[PDB]
């Protein structure tokens, strides 16, 4: 099941993006990953800046892989407690990166 | 002094136009706040043009210099793109010309180390087929460079990851874990691994090929990379569905993993534990597979080794199990 919601996006979105709320506003922006428990929902369909209304996920059991967990959320543990006094369940982590950049001279 | 050597580029002085170069391309070396100088002066337009030069000197030095800003960021990476690299690049993997082609691979290699829009722009300009004629290359050199190239395309999104599959890729990978060179049976490994570490019709697509019988030989190995490398693959293979979580148990994959779990090596032992820790998350039959194979006495002893990524990996490989 989905929810809707407006959209105070500033930038483009994909799907399984978290979403907290904007007090100023009352629409539904990406989550900072600096507010500790501010997570509301995970986005569904791909939005950005123009998008009036949002497609998000309030509910359901979500692997940590899967979610795309911004920059700025840098523990572990706080972004598996990210989405607590909401429906949302989350998994376990993986381990390296792999995009080999080759320089000479 | 930079827009002057640009401007020197184009020049009809031979000295002017190859000191030009040189400066241009040591510059280029020099970190990526270095070549994005190079890029504002605007010489990507003109080192393209000299792709396209009878003179094998210049275009060696032209293609060299690209290639250095082509290892900096996405946004120089797109610049190189911008500027209509590709399909020179491309024509130069039909190149006599073996100095020539390695430096072209190296370049599509370095390109294909940026985002998904990236290599998606390496793919449109037809770079996978010429690349699939090279893993049947004899030269070991060229061999090489063009499974690095293939890899780096493999590391990105699902598209790009079938782009690679719907090429022909996987047969040669296959061939090429039976090879006696360590470095190519590497790469090899090293492409596979970006390939199952997509979704389950690309984890498919690499049992398909017979990828898990050397797959499950290559852990009985004493070296330590290709080891990992093996490990890192079957991993990302058992990260898909129960039938195919089945598939590695077919093979005999558990006796090696569980022998694996005996390992003072930190690196070996959190892939082995988080290689169980994926045929664990699967269904009844699986994790019945796992426990008649011994792991669950290893599993819960893991739990108390001193290091948190060891004791982690354990404690999640033995949750997935009992649940
Ligand atoms: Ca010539
Ligand atoms: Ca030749
Ligand atoms: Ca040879
Ligand atoms: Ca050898
Ligand atoms: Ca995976
Ligand atoms: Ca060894
Ligand atoms: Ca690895
Ligand atoms: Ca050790």
């Amino acid at each position: 099941p989905t929810a809707t919601a407006p959209g105070g996006l500033s930038a483009k979105a994909p799907a399984m993006t978290p979403l907290m709320l904007d007090t100023s506003s009352r629409k539904l922006v990406a989550w900072d990953g600096t507010t500790d428990g501010a997570a509301v929902g995970i986005l569904a369909v791909a939005a950005d800046q123009t998008s009036t209304t949002l497609t998000f996920y309030k509910s359901g059991t979500f692997r940590y892989e899967d979610v795309l967990w911004p920059e700025a959320a840098s523990d572990e543990t706080k972004k598996r407690t990210a989405f607590a006094g909401t429906a949302i369940s989350i998994v376990g982590s993986g381990s390296p990166k792999r995009k080999r950049k080759r320089k000479r001279k | 002094e930079l827009p002057q050597m640009v401007q020197q580029l184009n020049s009809p002085d031979q000295q002017e136009l190859q000191s030009a170069l040189r400066k241009l391309s040591q510059i280029a070396s020099g970190g990526n706040e270095q070549i994005q100088a190079v890029i504002d002066a605007g010489a990507l337009p003109a080192l393209v043009q000299l792709l396209s030069s009878p003179n094998e000197q210049i275009l060696q030095e032209a293609l060299w210099t690209l290639g250095n800003i082509a290892s900096g960021g996405n946004e120089q990476i797109q610049a190189v793109i911008d500027a209509g690299a590709l399909p020179a690049l491309v024509q130069l993997l039909s190149s006599p010309n073996e100095q020539i082609l390695q430096e072209a691979l190296w370049t599509l290699g370095n390109i294909a180390s940026g985002g998904n829009e990236q290599i998606q722009a390496v793919i449109d300009a037809g770079a996978l087929p010429a690349l699939v004629q090279l893993l049947s290359s004899p030269n070991e050199q060229i061999l090489q460079e063009a499974l690095w190239t293939l890899g780096n395309i493999a590391s990105g999104g699902n598209e790009q990851i079938q782009a690679v599959i719907d090429a022909g890729a996987l047969p040669a990978l296959v061939q090429l874990l039976s090879s006696p060179n360590e470095q190519i049976l590497q790469e090899a490994l090293w492409t596979l691994g970006n390939i199952a570490s997509g979704g389950n019709e690309q984890i498919q697509a690499v049992i398909d090929a017979g990828a898990l019988p050397a797959l499950v030989q290559l852990l009985s190995s004493p070296n330590e990379q290709i080891l990992q490398e093996a490990l890192w693959t079957l991993g990302n293979i058992a990260s898909g569905g129960n039938e195919q979580i089945q598939a590695v148990i077919d093979a005999g994959a558990l006796p090696a993993l569980v022998q694996l779990l005996s390992s003072p090596n930190e690196q070996i032992l959190q892939e082995a534990l988080w290689t169980l820790g994926n045929i664990a998350s699967g269904g009844n039959e699986q994790k019945q597979a796992v426990k008649e194979a011994g792991a669950l006495e290893k599993l819960e002893q893991l739990q108390s080794h001193e290091n948190e990524k060891i004791q982690k990996e354990a404690q999640e490989a033995l949750e997935k199990l009992q649940s």
